[PDB]
Formats: C-alpha cells, structure tokens, sequence
C-alpha cells in the first residue's frame, strides 16, 4: 500500500511532466512493466472493458464519469502520455466531442478540465477557447479564463489576456476567490513585464506639477 | 494507543506579495515501425557501416538495407521477454541484441543465424557499445560487463559505476576510453585498462542516456541529461574539465556528432519531441536547426555511415530519415 | 543529545525545503545556503523564520526527552480549506567520526528524494497554507502553543515511502501522501 521512491526513480525518465501529477501505484506498475505480449494483452482487455462502459454509458445518470475513469486509466497506464498505443489524444477528443451540446456538463469543471488537457495538443488553442465560449462551456469557471488568458500572456499579448479576465469578472466566474487572486497576479505580471502597455489608471505621480499658487 | 496528536496552535504567517543554413524540415523517407516500444531506457535503433539499419519492434529485430531496400526479420525473442537494445559491431558484421531478461545475443548478419547467447546480467540490458571484438553491455542493475565475443567464457571484466540503470554507453573509436551515463544521474569516464573511474561527474540533475565522443577531437565528450536536467555538457576526458554547456530545453534522448562539420545533433523527449542541430565552437554552442521530428518523444536515433542522414524513431511508429548534411 | 540536535536541524531544513518546493511562500522569500553538500533553500522572512524557530525548538525538546514519534506537515488550500498534501516524518529508536559523515550522506540522499517528488506531485494551483502536527507519547509535556488535534489523515490519497537516515540514536524516514 506504500510505493517506495526507489521504485519510482527506476522509471523517472518515462514520467511526463503533468500539472495534475501522477498516481503512485500507477508509477509502481510502470517501473515493473515486463513489455511481454501477455502484458499488452491484459491492457487490451482492460481497454475493451472501458470501451464497453462507454457503450452502455447513456443509461447512467452521470456518463462523464465513465470517460473520466477511462481517461484516468490511460493516464495511469501510460505515464509518458501520448503514444500510438496509448491513444490519449484521441480519447480526449472523443470525450470533448461527446458532451458539447449536453446541458448537464456546461458548467461542470471536470468536463472543462478534460478540455484543458485536450488544448495542450492543439496547434491553435484560440480556436478552442472561442469554441467553448460560443457554446457557453466553462464560462462561469475561473479555470477557463486562466487558461485562455495564459495562452495570450505566453504569447505576450497582455491586453488580450486582460480582456479575458474582464469577461470573467463580469461573468463572476468561480470560485471567485481563486479568480480574484489569479487576476491580481496577472495584473502584477503585466506591470512588471510590459508596463508601457498597461491601459488602466495607475494613479501615477506627476513630478513638479503645481499644487498651489499664492497668486 | 500511546500516541497523543498535537498541532501547533499559531497560524502560519500569510505569504507576502513578492517584489521580484536552410535545412529541409521534411524527411526524405518514412518507414512504418509497428509495435515499437516507448521506453527511455531502451535503445532500439542502429545503423551499420555496411549501411544496414536494425530496429527492434517488441520481440523482433528487423533489418533494412539502405541500398537495396530489402527488409528481413533478423530475430524473434521468447515470449517471456523483449529486445531492449541493438548495436552493430564496427565492421558491421555482427549485431548484438540486449534483452529484457539480461541475455545478450550475437547474430551474424550474412547468414542471419544467432552465433551465440551471453548470460550473466541479472536484469535488462539497455545499452551496448563495441570496442573491436570486445562488446560492452550495460544493465538496469547498474552493472557493465565486458565480453570478449570470440571466447567461450565471454566476460573479461565488470565495472560497477552506477547505483541504478546504465542508460548511456560509448567506447571511443580508438578504444582507449569508455563513457557511461546512468539513471543515478552520473557520468563515468573509464580508462580502458581500469575498473576505477578516471572521472566521475555529478553535474547532471537527471538520467544521462545521451553519451557521444567527438570524432574530430579525441578527448571531447558530450553528455546530456533527462527531464529534470535538459542540459548538454561537454568534457575534456583527459583533464576532466567541463569545456562547454548548453541548455537544450528538453529531455535529451541522444547526441550525435556530425562527422563532416563542426556540429552536434540532439534528439529530445519531454516536452518538445524535436531534433536540434547546434554549431560547436570553443566559444560556445549556437542553435542552427530546430524541428519537431515526431508526434511523440524522439527516443531512438542512428546516423548513416556516410554521415549524411539521420534516422529517428518514436512511438508514433514512424522511422524517419532526415538529410542532415548537404 | 547530539542526535536530537542533528535531527532537529534536519527537521528545520526539511520544513524549509517543503515550503519552498510546494510553493507555500514565493522563491524570493528564500535564499541558498550550503548544507549536506547541497544547495538548500531557507527562509529569509523574519516572521516565517520565527514561526519555524518556535516549532523546531519544541521539537528539539521532545527529541531530547524521547517523546516525539512523528512530525507531520499538512498543506491546505486557502480557497477550499481542504488538505491536499501530508508529509510525515517517522522517528524510531534504533533497535564514531565516520558515522557523522555517513549520516551526512544519508541525509543528503533523503533531501534529494524530497526534491525529486516534484516529478509526480500535482501542481498546487491555489494558494495553500500549512500546519504542523506531531505524534507524541501520552506523558509528553505540552506547552501552551501546542494543542490537541486529530491526525488529519488524507482521504483517497496516493502515498509514497521515501528513504531514511540513522544516527546511533534515531532512525528518521519520510512518507508523503497527496491527492491526485
């Protein structure tokens, strides 16, 4: 029940850096892979199981769960992420595509997170964010604005990032505390890295302006 | 239960806001590589001086003749195991194949028959380097074995320089020195006659799979580090000095010196999956060419014997050929 | 004695390390100092330094008296108020000049693993705070600044065992629990 770090270290160069991190037990399993036809067959069986669950998923109240489990299974079994046999990106695609018109998941942050995992593999992410906005997906969530704004900021487009933040503020995206800190911090970075482009009032100083005349 | 649980009553201080040469990007040729294993700890590609490419797909080694384009299946392992490494001998006559079970097979390329199997490793042999008739094998155990391939009792020595998997292994072309990198983040530089490391370098902060001797300068060695490192360091193997360094930006999976020009190529894993060509000088390294090579990490690479073409392979199941010189 | 001093000092450095690596305080609030043959990050913030100092001084007293079974550091989102991560240092009584050196090397290795946890640990995307707990003998002396608490064990957590180091007196190891 306790995975030793020595065992994880044996596999360290197959571990994809991921914001969400990795499951310990999954890493234990990675370090012990024997790469035999049998092992591959076991994985093929489990995949089949997940695919059958997707088949029957409509009956369930919360069918997204089935995808989450499946996505997790992929992330867990392929610590390096996308490979031909992992099919990670394709799975993320099918999942994002599945729920687009579904009202139940519009504001569900799990679904949005799946979208954010997908966007890492996209050539032009701006089309993806625009897509979500157009479909009113994640618009009430701080994470959407964080990622959209981040794309712009990474590109160096601070003003564009601010516009995204403004929409979120009007949106009152939640949790509003997280959003507040994220926006604040961004503004800080904008003032540090590109002051000349900061478009909002700074109440800046005016050296030697006349504040009083006797007459 | 003799235990009483206590918590420091005082709240921790809240954090304060802080004050502070055109290169063709299209490969000339692409060959399907179905079933290729994605693992940083394996080396599944090599290109012989007889112009034969060997590539490991799961249990099998396939050989491709770059001239005739004839394909053939050279080897199939027992189902309890898989191929962890392939390396051609310098003359290109023999193919050594390291296995997941620690065995090392030697095949004759002409008749495609297995000449011999060499035991004595306790775990996967992931890297191989030939010095003349001596074959050296590195393993997940951290051991290195020297085999004299001509003799019945093959092993002529062992080096233990690594407390975990031996990842990189290369003999100098003149056989005077051997370099090994490891999953313990260590580079070892060994004189041929000595089981004592000449130098031990700890500068890398991650595994060192990528190890290459400079063909135009005897003592010049390049090593490159994995995901938490991303650096390529250069060493004078006589004095132990670090003579150069560069930040590669990604996990370094291989380093290949250009024979015809003063340049070095690197292949990369996380995040970039790219191929880079750097100009080399005493003053430093300048990035010349940077191109995404594969849709996954470029884990395997080998240079053509004429030095004009680099083959790369990945788990996108493409074996790609890039014209690097000319 | 010597061991309690050594171990308490280790706790101080480990706590600083975790605080830096898990981003509890920004990088600028730390500086580099050489210890255990490594570049260690240590708080330059007077408030944080004092907090840690109070804690470590009490830990040193408990080590000296052999009262302390475990030191716990839990990390908690200020947004949701929930515990995301739990670091647990186990203190066990083991059942020369060279020994001092060996202990230094073992500690080095443990610290390196603590740092290497960055490879699998989820990024903490929200500002977090932290609390420290100890498991102690029932008959331990408890100063006003320490108070009863439940163990704050993580639910549905992944857990990893790190290496240990031993003095002639104590064997110290580290485990980390976290939620993916």
């Amino acid at each position: 029940n306790w995975v030793h770090m020595d065992v994880i270290e044996q596999s360290k160069e197959n571990i994809e850096p991921r914001k969400a991190g990795h499951s310990a037990s999954a890493l234990a399993k990675s370090s012990s892979r024997n790469h035999t036809e049998k092992e591959v067959a076991g994985l093929q069986k489990e995949r089949m199981g997940h695919e059958r669950k997707i088949e029957t998923s409509e009956s369930l109240d919360d069918p997204l769960q089935v995808w989450i489990d499946y996505i997790k299974w992929t992330l867990d079994n392929f610590p390096q992420g996308e490979t031909k046999t992992s099919g990670l990106v394709t799975l993320l695609e099918r999942c994002t595509r599945e729920f687009v018109r579904n009202p139940l998941y519009k504001d569900d942050v799990r679904y949005l997170r799946i979208w954010m995992q997908y966007v890492n593999y996209i050539d032009e992410p701006v089309e993806l964010f625009s897509f979500l906005a157009h479909h009113h997906i994640g618009q009430e969530s701080s994470i959407f604005y964080e990622e959209y704004a981040n794309y712009f900021e990474s590109r160096g487009l601070f003003q564009k990032a601010d516009e995204v933040y403004q929409k979120g503020k009007r949106m009152k995206a939640k949790p509003f505390l997280r959003f507040q800190q994220k926006y604040q911090q961004f503004t800080h970075r904008w003032l540090e890295f590109a002051p000349q482009s900061f478009s909002s009032n700074t109440n800046s100083v005016n050296p030697l302006q006349t504040t009083f005349e006797s007459t | 239960l003799n235990t009483r649980v206590l918590a420091f009553k005082l709240d921790a201080p809240e954090a304060k806001k802080p004050v502070d040469r055109r290169f063709n990007t299209t490969p000339e040729r692409v060959l399907d590589a179905p079933g290729i294993i994605d693992d940083y700890y394996l080396n599944l590609l090599d290109w012989s001086n007889l112009n034969v490419v060997a590539v490991a797909l799961e249990r099998n080694v396939y050989v491709w003749n770059a001239d005739s384009g004839s394909v053939s299946a050279l080897a199939e392992t027992d189902e309890s195991t898989y191929v962890a490494s392939v390396k051609w001998s310098h003359d290109g006559s023999f193919l050594s194949v390291g296995l997941g079970n620690g065995l090392v097979d030697i095949y004759d390329v002409e008749s495609q028959t297995k000449l011999r199997t060499m035991a004595g490793h306790q775990a996967r042999v992931g890297c191989l380097s030939w010095n003349r008739h001596v074959l050296s094998s590195g393993s997940r155990s951290g051991a290195i074995h020297h085999h004299d391939v001509r003799i019945a009792n093959h092993q002529i020595g062992t080096l233990q320089g690594h407390s975990s998997e031996v990842c990189g292994l290369a003999w100098r072309s003149d056989g005077l020195q051997l370099a090994s990198g490891g999953n313990d983040n260590v580079v070892q530089i060994w004189d041929a006659r000595s089981s004592i490391p000449k130098f031990t370098k700890t500068n890398h902060n991650a595994a060192v799979k990528a190890v290459a001797w400079c063909p135009w300068q005897s003592n010049l060695l390049a090593t490159g580090g994995g995901t938490m490192d991303k650096q390529i360091h250069f060493w004078n193997a006589a004095t132990g000095a670090r003579v150069n360094t560069v930040d590669a930006g990604s996990q370094v999976t291989s380093l290949i010196w250009s024979p015809h020009s003063k340049e070095i190529m690197s292949t990369h894993g996380f995040p970039d999956n790219n191929l880079s060509i750097w100009s080399y000088s005493s003053s430093g390294l300048t990035k010349q060419v940077d191109i995404p090579a594969h849709d996954t990490r470029v884990l395997y690479s080998a240079l053509s014997p004429d030095g004009r073409i680099l083959s790369t392979a990945a788990s996108d199941e493409n074996l790609k050929f890039w014209r690097v010189y000319d | 004695k010597g061991s309690s001093k050594l171990v308490s000092e280790f706790f101080e450095y480990a706590v600083n390390s975790i605080l830096f690596q898990r981003g509890i305080y920004p990088a600028e609030d730390f500086k580099v100092v050489r210890k255990y043959g490594l570049n260690m990050l240590v708080s330059v913030d007077e408030e944080v330094k004092t907090y840690i100092r109070k804690i470590v001084s009490q830990l040193h007293k408990w080590m000296f008296a052999k009262k302390i079974q475990k030191l716990i550091l839990v990390i908690t989102s200020k947004c949701s108020g929930e515990d995301l991560e739990r670091w647990q240092f186990n203190v066990e009584m083991v059942d020369n000049k060279e020994d001092e050196l060996r202990v230094q090397k073992e500690i080095q290795a443990l610290i390196a693993q603590i740092t290497a946890t960055v490879t699998f640990l989820p990024q903490l995307e929200e500002q977090c705070t932290f609390n420290v707990l100890v498991y102690a003998d029932k008959d331990s002396e408890v100063p006003t600044d320490w108070v009863d608490s439940d163990p704050r064990i993580l639910r549905d957590a992944e857990q990893v065992q790190l290496r240990s180091f031993s003095t002639s007196m104590h064997k110290i190891d580290c485990q980390v629990a976290y939620r993916v």
